[PDB]
């Protein structure tokens, strides 16, 4: 039968007003002679009825994809209510369900710190530039990085690592031509997170 | 020339 | 019937010419009806003999674990020869394959920087050293840190993460006692990888 997974919302959606964070329930191996699937929505055991359907996708494996899409509001989310999708087909001797909420605990602020280039990494044509968060919970962030009111690109960012004393942190790097760090510019880390305040903060780096 | 870790010989070229 | 895992060595066994590094076919789901288990092993296609079977392990589902382990010589694992495990057993109506190897690619030298911690995390119990590893490849790597020859336990190292121009990078944070840090005490980061020099190096790292 039909196999059930619940995606959260992305990060940077739940800690931004202007955006619409959303839960989905994606499911796979629907066939054809079964194609229809019934969705139920619990918000803490609380039916709801507002999530939206989206266009039936065949596979191309003999299969359907049928995935029901549940907004979510900031706050709820936020304060770990937990999201229950129930799926019915007529291929499934019981309905499936599951849950997905954000991770429990205390949430914790990240600490971000930016590291400029080692005086021995100065002999190449670009430099690295780290942005070091640390002791933040849970482990939902985003990083981002900008110069002078404009995005800067070329970054990467590690996965989160759970740390001893069992928050995360992350390092994520900025590689730029030596000569716009030599000329004294200066470059922002942008960290979004829940327990930042207004889940917001921004550091800088320059020579 | 030889490297050691902890002691431990790593390698020699 | 029987499903099979080809696992690689372990970095620093490849990498230290002190250890010995081993390629293991794990069998698994090996019931209790036909618990016979043949091994052929082969590199670069020609059979080898020197393998050795581990004990049988009985698993609490009613299968048993059957594992072959074979040695292998440090320069042949790093001139990336392939390794190949074939199983063949009763319940099985066809022999199982697999492969490994090192990933292919020109070998490239980890650039390794420490960076001591921000002035603003100074106003900590602890603070943070960073060691950052990039420009390497392939991705099969050692850190580890260590203070006067003894090995430092309160670090931990991020996985290697793939960058824009085809090689790898990662950090690893080593958290120590701001006290340690202003009593000015050496820090190092030791770093072990197929393409340094003696597969080795080090950097360190104190207050100014
Ligand atoms: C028939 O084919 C289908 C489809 O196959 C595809 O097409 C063919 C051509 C092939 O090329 C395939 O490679 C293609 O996938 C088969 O469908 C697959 O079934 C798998 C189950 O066997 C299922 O595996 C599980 O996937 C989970 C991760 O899925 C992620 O990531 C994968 C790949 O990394 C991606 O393909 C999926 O789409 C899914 O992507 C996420 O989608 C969500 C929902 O949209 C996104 O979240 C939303 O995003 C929006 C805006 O976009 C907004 O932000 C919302 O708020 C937010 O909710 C999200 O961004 C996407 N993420 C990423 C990273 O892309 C695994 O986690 C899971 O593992 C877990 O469970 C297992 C136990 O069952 C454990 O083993 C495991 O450890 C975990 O616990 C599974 O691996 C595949 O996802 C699924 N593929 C698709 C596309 O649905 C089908 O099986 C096959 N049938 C047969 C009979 O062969
Ligand atoms: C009956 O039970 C058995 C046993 O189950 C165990 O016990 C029960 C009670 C539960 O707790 C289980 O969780 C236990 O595992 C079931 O057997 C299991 O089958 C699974 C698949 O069906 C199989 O999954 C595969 O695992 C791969 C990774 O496995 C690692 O890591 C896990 C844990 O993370 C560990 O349990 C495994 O043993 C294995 O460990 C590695 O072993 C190698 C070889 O020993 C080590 O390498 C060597 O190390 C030595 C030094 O010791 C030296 O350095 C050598 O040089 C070196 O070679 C290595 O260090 C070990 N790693 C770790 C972390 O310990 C997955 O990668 C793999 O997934 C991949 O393939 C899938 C496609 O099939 C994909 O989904 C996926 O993307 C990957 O590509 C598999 O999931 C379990 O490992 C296996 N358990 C064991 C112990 O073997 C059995 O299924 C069940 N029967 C039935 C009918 O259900």
């Amino acid at each position: 039968g039909p196999s059930v997974f619940l995606f959260p919302p992305k990060p940077k959606d739940t800690l931004e007003a202007s955006r619409t964070p959303e839960v989905t329930c994606v499911v796979v191996d629907v066939s054809h002679e079964d194609p229809e699937v019934k969705f139920n929505w619990y918000v803490d055991g609380v039916e709801v009825h507002n999530a939206k359907t989206k266009p039936r996708e065949e596979q191309y494996n003999s299969t359907y994809r049928v995935v029901s899409v549940l907004t979510v509001l900031h706050q709820d989310w936020l304060n770990g209510k937990e999201y229950k999708c129930k799926v019915s087909n007529k291929a499934l001797p019981a309905p499936i369900e599951k849950t997905i909420s954000k991770a429990k605990g205390q949430p914790r602020e990240p600490q971000v710190y930016t590291l400029p280039p080692s005086r021995e990494d100065m002999t190449k044509n670009q430099v690295q530039l780290t942005c070091l968060v640390k002791g933040f919970y849970p482990s939902d962030i985003a990083v981002e990085w900008e110069s002078n009111g404009q995005p800067e690109n070329n970054y990467k960012t590690t996965p989160p690592v759970l740390d001893s004393d069992g928050s995360f942190f992350l390092a994520s790097k900025l590689t730029v031509d030596k000569s716009r760090w030599q000329q004294g510019n200066v470059f922002s880390c942008s960290v979004m997170h829940e327990a930042l305040h207004n889940a917001y903060t921004q550091k800088s780096l320059s020579l | 020339d030889c490297a050691w870790h902890l002691g431990e010989l790593v390698w020699c070229t």
